[PDB]
DNA sequence: TAGGGTTAGGGTTAGGGTTA
């Protein structure tokens, strides 16, 4: 079956999409979007805009304006922008 | 970007229970540091068993050296023909005080709960 | 008998470091006077010429004044030769940070040994060579008869078929770089037939710099563990240890006129005629541009105005030279702020070919057209006259500072010429 | 037909579809393997459409450097030197312990480098007459390095413009220093200074062996194309600019028998018996003895560029390459038929996507029903085009090579005892 | 006649494709 998204007139009464979510690195790599609002992604029903990741830093390069940054947790890697 | 760095004890990589090219962080502790030819016997205890692993140093220079300290080696493996098997530092950084059967706990419930989560699908 | 073998004799190839215990005054006074000598022996070097006999006088009274190892008595030389190992390896210790003071170790320590090898007797360089780990090959007089022709056409100072008694070497391509590159010895598939002296003094030289250099580089990752508290003054101690205001983009044509020194008064030229120039003379501009006060966009407007002047396409000039030039100051990218070059670097650069204008025209102009340029900025005979005298010294920077004397109407600079960020600032001084 | 740039993308997606050697780049490149991941570590810089440039784009296998090729589409191909990491992770590593280790030695040769004293043509054009020019540099070059040297392997690549360029790809002399390599271009460079300095010579009495080979190799080019081709002693100021390379004693004298002469074979001749006669008639002169070949030498010597060798991160060309100009392809010169290289004869890139489209033709009729995959079908297709000529010298270099491999290797048997 | 003051509050956006 086609499975259906959760509409986004009911995302707000989770207690979690205000929060600071923690995630494996491949969970947020592997996990999906969503259509209806694009910039925010769905996983396991539980819709997800924040983000917390700890680790070793293994890449570094500098912008004119932005860093960068190539964390890694064991399990995966991700770049940063600050 | 390169490959994450999975966890592995000491034993394990010492058999050669991993494939050529793989990316792994282990621990241990140091034992001699060859000065000319940029070599790291480090050692690691398993109760009556000592194992032994090589560690090029080539990408680190300079480098102090902490004689019969622990250690944690990230980077990649490459089995040669003769000196068997030398993982390739990206990184090596030292910790004391930190107990062993913590971690290994630590990574035995990671994996169980990688396993059970694998039992889905 | 410790004291006979550490020390057979007044040379050392350094290969062997100590094991004895030293006080700390003792140590520290060491360093000091190791690093006075080889100061002394540098601008001793770099002022008169190599040979002759007051300059090598005049080493030889340092020597003896420092309480250092420089002659050959046979009777207690213990003690000096002791002194020079622990210094020069307390120095080894030293000079090991970055990579052009590494260079200007080993050129140091060369010309010392240089200096002490030429007053060696010629038993005792066999000797010597002998104690030393080298090994020499010797041609046989069949072939040396048979590349006679080669090897006196060569000019290795020869003096007209003078072979006879001589030993011929034969030796590999990428030992012998000094006499290589001057075309002074035959070459044939890789391999040099030479005469003696001077080779055997270049391939000494040339295999203690390329081991004294593999060592440094060994010792590069000592210092990793060199946290002793102690020692750590005197390491910071040899541890060594341009910015004018804003100006206007329409000055810069009567400063040329007036500020620019010779080593660049050309450059300008060639620039504000043709409108063009090429990679060597353009980064020196912009370098010498940026180290006396011009913005970014200060900059990039006078690029662009004199490129427009130039007959080129504003879209090609936002995509090659302006983008070329946001890299030369640094603005995007590695961002690696560059220094201007020095004079002595820019005389010593590479040599302009056709096309090409960067260089001062004290080293690579000719002297007629020296002499017109000269003359078109209204210099007196006898101006002219000193400048040809210093030219033909190869004293380039007294040439300038008679220049910057000249045209400035002051007798006497009183400032010696390194830098053209130094000319620049102190002709604004002036104005 | 005439090359038009509004028409190129699409015959270099081609060209990269189908025609480039992809397997004998590979077999270069990657030296056999003796040493663990040499080709793994290679810096390479494309430059894409608006002339945008990037670099350091490595590639782990030949397969992946196919699959980027045929998607990337790149205009320049040019190659790095060898690094101690992958280049396109240099972010991932310290810095300063990132470092070139390798490259092979190059050459240049600038042919618009020569303005001053060629007439045949003006700025970017060039003539038949004056190849003859870069023939007797590759000549004399070629020679110098067989032989003062004795580098074995050699392989010149035709830019597709100007130029021509050398690829030493010998074992000994990848690992040398840059002072080893500035040392040897000073030693193969002889026409030295700036725009202001007119005499590009100034020899003693001495003459050193590699001047007298050079000078024996040149005469028998020189008399013909400079005295009837070039004709540099035509004109009025022709002699008058010729005149600023001697001693203003017989100045007067050369300008008056070049006006009782009327061609440049008898002022040639007349200038050679003045010469001759000043030689026995020195008199404190700080002159060389050898104005006949130090003129030869000033107008006729090749000349390099210190940069682009002295550098071992410097970049350069790409064989088989496409300029954006013209079309021609680089392809390899043969040694031995240098004599017989047309510049103007080379196949270009619309010309050979016409053979290939009469090759598809042929093929409706000749090859029909083939199982095969793209290796083989790519195989025919580059042998029934007009680069089979130079693919062929590309694979007698690399069979070369590959001999000399295995004489090293039975040598390193021999020392080592294991038969 | 029993709590204090009770107030809703941060809730955007920023750009690669580079060497002396």
């Amino acid at each position: 079956r086609c499975e259906e998204e959760t509409p986004s007139l009911l995302w707000g009464l989770d207690p979690v999409f205000l929060a600071f979510a923690k995630l494996y690195i491949r969970d947020i790599l592997d996990m999906k979007e969503s259509r209806q609002v694009p910039g925010v992604f769905l996983y396991n029903g539980h819709p997800i805009k924040q983000v917390d990741v700890l680790g070793t830093v293994i890449g570094v390069r500098e912008r004119d304006a932005f860093y960068s940054y190539g964390v890694d947790d064991s399990t995966g890697v991700i770049n940063c922008i600050c | 970007l390169p490959k994450p760095g999975t966890y592995y004890l000491p034993w394990e990589v010492s058999a050669g229970q991993v494939p050529d090219g793989s990316t792994l962080r282990t621990f241990g502790r140091l034992c001699l540091y060859d000065m000319i030819q940029s070599r790291v016997t480090l050692m690691a205890q398993h109760g009556s068993d000592q194992h032994q692993v090589l560690v090029c140093t080539k990408l680190v220079e300079p480098f102090h050296a902490q004689v019969g300290s622990l250690y944690i080696v990230l980077g990649e493996l490459q089995h040669q023909q003769d000196r068997g098997s030398v993982v390739k530092a990206r990184v090596l950084t030292c910790v004391e005080g930190m107990n062993l059967p913590l971690l290994e706990q630590a990574i035995r419930e990671q994996r169980l709960y990688k396993q059970e989560r694998g039992g889905s699908q | 008998d410790q004291r006979n073998a550490s020390y057979p004799h007044c040379l050392q190839f350094y290969l062997q470091p100590p094991s004895e215990n030293i006080s700390l005054i003792e140590f520290e006074n060491l360093a000091i006077d190791r690093v006075k000598l080889l100061k002394s022996v540098e601008n001793l070097g770099v002022s008169y010429v190599k040979g002759t006999e007051q300059y090598q006088s005049k080493l030889e009274s340092e020597l003896r004044k420092l309480k250092f190892s420089y002659r050959e008595n046979l009777e207690d030389e213990y003690e000096p030769r002791r002194r020079d190992h622990i210094s020069h390896f307390i120095l080894r210790l030293a000079y090991c940070q970055s990579e052009e003071l590494r260079r200007w170790f080993i050129q140091q320590e060369m010309d010392l040994l240089r200096f002490r090898f030429s007053i060696l007797p010629k038993d005792k360089i066999q000797d010597f060579l002998k104690d030393s780990q080298l090994q020499f090959e010797a041609i046989s007089d069949e072939e040396k008869t048979l590349r006679e022709q080669e090897i006196v056409a060569s000019s290795p100072s020869l003096s007209g078929l003078k072979l006879g008694f001589e030993s011929i070497y034969k030796i590999p391509f990428a030992d012998a770089l000094d006499l290589f590159r001057g075309r002074k010895v035959y070459l044939e598939d890789g391999f040099a037939y030479v005469p003696l002296k001077d080779i055997v003094a270049i391939i000494l030289n040339e295999f203690r710099a390329k081991l004294s250099k593999a060592l440094a580089l060994t010792a590069r990752s000592l210092p990793a563990v060199q946290s002793d508290e102690r020692l750590q003054p005197l390491l910071n101690h040899l541890s060594h240890s341009g910015n004018v205001g804003k100006i206007s983009l329409d000055q810069i044509d009567l400063l040329s006129t007036k500020s620019f020194p010779p080593c660049m008064r050309q450059l300008h030229k060639a620039l504000r005629e043709n409108h063009h120039l090429r990679h060597g003379g353009r980064m020196q501009y912009g370098l010498f541009l940026k180290g006396i006060g011009l913005t970014l966009e200060q900059a990039l407007q006078f690029w662009k105005q004199e490129f427009i002047k130039g007959k080129m396409d504003p879209d090609k000039f936002d995509k090659g030279y302006s983008y070329n030039i946001r890299h030369s100051f640094g603005k995007e990218g590695k961002r690696t702020d560059y220094t201007p070059f020095s004079c002595l670097k820019i005389i010593l650069s590479n040599p302009p070919s056709q096309g090409d204008y960067h260089g001062c025209p004290f080293r690579h102009s000719d002297p007629e057209l020296l002499k017109q340029k000269l003359q078109s900025y209204k210099i007196s005979p006898g101006g002219i006259s000193q400048i040809l005298d210093l030219v033909k010294g190869t004293h380039y920077q007294v040439a300038c500072q008679k220049y910057f004397e000249m045209i400035h109407n002051v007798d006497d600079c009183g400032f010696s010429l390194n830098h053209p960020n130094q000319f620049f600032c102190e002709s604004q001084r002036i104005l | 037909e005439t090359f038009d740039p509004t028409e190129l993308p699409e015959l270099l997606k081609l060209y990269y579809r189908r025609l480039f050697p992809y397997s004998q780049y590979y077999r270069w490149l990657n030296y056999g393997g003796v040493i663990k991941n040499y080709f793994q570590h290679r810096e390479f810089s494309f430059t894409l459409k608006d002339d945008i440039y990037i670099r350091y784009q490595s590639f782990n296998n030949q397969s992946d450097l196919e699959k980027e090729m045929q998607k990337m589409n790149p205009y320049k191909i040019d190659i790095g030197a060898v690094y101690s990491h992958r280049p396109n992770q240099h972010n991932t590593v310290k810095l300063g312990a990132f470092q070139a280790q390798e490259k092979e030695l190059v050459f240049d040769i600038d042919m618009t480098d020569y303005d001053d004293v060629r007439r045949c043509c003006s700025s970017a054009d060039i003539c038949p007459k004056c190849w003859t020019l870069m023939t007797m540099a590759i000549r004399i070059i070629d020679r110098a390095l067989k032989e003062d040297f004795g580098f074995k392997h050699r392989l010149w690549v035709y830019s597709g413009r100007r130029g021509v360029h050398c690829w030493v790809c010998d074992e000994s002399v990848r690992k040398l220093s840059s002072a080893v390599r500035s040392g040897i271009v000073e030693y193969l460079s002889l026409v030295k200074g700036g725009q202001d300095v007119k005499k590009k010579v100034h020899l003693s009495e001495k003459i050193h062996p590699f001047i007298r080979k050079s000078i024996n190799i040149i005469k028998k080019y020189f008399e013909e194309y400079a005295l009837v081709n070039q004709d540099i002693l035509e004109n009025k100021e022709s002699w008058d600019k010729i005149l600023a390379l001697v001693p203003e004693t017989i100045h007067d004298e050369l300008q008056q028998s070049f006006q009782k002469s009327h061609n440049s074979l008898q002022r040639w001749e007349h200038l050679k018996k003045v010469a001759s006669r000043y030689q026995n008639n020195i008199k404190n002169d700080k002159y060389g003895p050898w104005l006949e070949w130090e003129i030869m030498l000033q107008y006729c010597f090749p000349r390099l560029d210190i940069n682009v060798s002295k550098g071992i991160n410097h970049l350069l060309k790409s064989p088989f390459s496409v300029h954006p100009k013209t079309g021609r392809i680089s392809v390899p010169i043969d040694l031995q038929k240098v004599d017989q290289f047309d510049p103007f004869t080379v196949p270009t890139i619309s010309f050979i996507c016409r053979e290939l489209d009469a090759i598809s033709t042929n093929e409706e009729e000749k090859e029909e029903n083939e199982a095969e995959s793209d290796v083989k079908h790519r195989t025919r297709d580059y042998k029934k085009t007009s680069l089979a000529p130079y693919v062929k010298v590309f694979e007698h270099f690399l069979e070369n090579l590959d001999k000399s491999r295995k004489g090293e290797l039975l040598k390193k048997s021999d020392l080592q005892k294991d038969f």
